[PDB]
């Protein structure tokens, strides 16, 4: 897939397991 | 998932001419009976049958020979000969309308990793050490003749992992996505199946190496160890969740290793969590330090599968007076070839014993 749109959905995530 | 881009019936009895799987192509009649399914993959289907002469099962791959894709898997076989890996005995070719079957004559394996590991999930137990040890250090052996050649398997799964229970012994198989890796040549990116898929094959990599199957062969490890997948996810997203929520989120220079084209985004920074937290609190601590140095995010920090061999965790293997719980006597673990040894000749004095001269 698109590294832009991978990269978004990782980082929606990582932020939400952090905080 | 896949891979790149481009009978007489004489109980019943079937012959077939079949060509052996070593040396040259010499075909020969082959009859066998008793034949019924037995496993099936996403590709392959899997029958066991009795050689009508020596009475030895067997097992038959008949998987459907299509010409859109890459089809290594008779070529790989047939070059392959090591007591880790399951024999190639003979293969044969037969036929909705129009279709080529390649059928793989291989010698029957009663279980796999994946349904004993089930086994002791289910009874809560975990696998004893030992066996943990045997199977992994089998495996990496496996890996170690394989990527000899350069051929990378590409799909290192406990489903992959045959196990005969009574000797002991681990045979790797299913080579339906394997390929001799060319640092050169670009790869497919969607390999190797879920729960075991290297990072950088997450992020797209499409200029990958063998390490690949280090990193699988970890999480096999860690599965082991854990009673269940380390790595679990539907998504590639899912799973590089998982494997950060573990490892900590890859340094930019990690990820240059995996893929530069990632280099880039801001990715949240998560703390990594401790091995020892992982697992069990009465896991042996080389197992935990082996994991640690296969399960690492840059490809080229992994052990290499010989080197992996050489780790103090399989020091209980090396010992003189080591036996299997049933009673018998540990498999060949020694017999290390001139092209087993190619990676690192050096290693030999560690790998090899005194008392296995
Ligand atoms: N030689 C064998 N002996 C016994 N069982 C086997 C043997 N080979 C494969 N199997 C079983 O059939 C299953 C499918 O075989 P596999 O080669 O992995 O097919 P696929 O490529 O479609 O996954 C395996 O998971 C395994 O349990
Ligand atoms: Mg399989
Ligand atoms: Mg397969």
């Amino acid at each position: 897939v698109e590294p832009q749109k991978f990269a978004e959905e990782l980082i929606h995530r990582l932020e939400a397991v952090q905080r | 998932r896949t891979t790149s881009f481009a009978m007489k019936v004489s109980s019943k009895v079937t012959t077939v001419v079949a060509t052996p799987g070593q040396g040259p192509d010499r075909p020969q009649e082959v009859s066998y009976t008793d034949t019924k399914v037995i496993g099936n993959g996403s590709f392959g289907v899997v029958y066991q049958a009795k050689l009508c002469d020596s009475g030895e099962l067997v097992a038959i791959k008949k998987v459907l020979q299509d010409k859109r894709f890459k089809n290594r898997e008779l070529q790989i076989m047939r070059k392959l000969d090591h007591c880790n890996i399951v024999r190639l005995r003979y293969f044969f070719y037969s036929s909705k309308k129009d279709e080529v079957y390649l059928n793989l004559v291989l010698d029957y394996v009663p279980e796999t990793v994946y349904r004993v590991a089930r086994h002791y999930s289910r009874a809560k137990q975990t696998l004893p050490v030992i066996y943990v040890k045997l199977y992994m250090y089998q495996l990496f052996r496996s890996l170690a003749y394989i990527h000899s050649f350069g051929i990378c398997h590409r799909d290192i799964k406990p489903q992959n992992l045959l196990l005969d229970p009574d000797t002991a012994v681990l045979k790797l198989c299913d080579f339906g996505s394997a390929k001799q890796l060319v640092r050169g040549e670009p790869n497919v990116s969607y390999i190797c199946s879920r729960y075991y898929r290297a990072p950088e094959l997450i992020f797209g990599a499409t200029d990958y190496t063998s390490s690949i199957d280090v990193w699988s062969a970890g999480c096999v490890l860690a599965e082991l160890l854990l009673g269940q997948p380390i790595f679990p996810g539907d998504s590639g997203v899912d799973q590089l969740v998982e494997i950060i929520k573990v490892l900590g989120t890859p340094t930019r220079e990690q990820i240059r290793e995996m893929n530069p084209n990632y280099t880039e985004f801001k990715f949240p920074q998560i703390k990594a969590h401790p091995w020892t937290k992982v697992f069990r609190p009465r896991t042996p601590p080389e197992a935990i330090a082996l994991c640690s140095r296969l399960l690492e995010y840059t490809p080229t920090a992994r052990l290499t599968p010989l080197e992996a061999c050489a780790h103090s965790f399989f020091d209980e293997l090396r010992d003189p007076n080591v036996k299997l719980p049933n009673g018998r006597d540990t498999p060949a673990l020694f017999n290390f070839t001139t092209q087993e040894l190619s990676s690192n000749p050096p290693l030999a004095t560690i790998l090899i014993p005194p008392h296995a001269r």
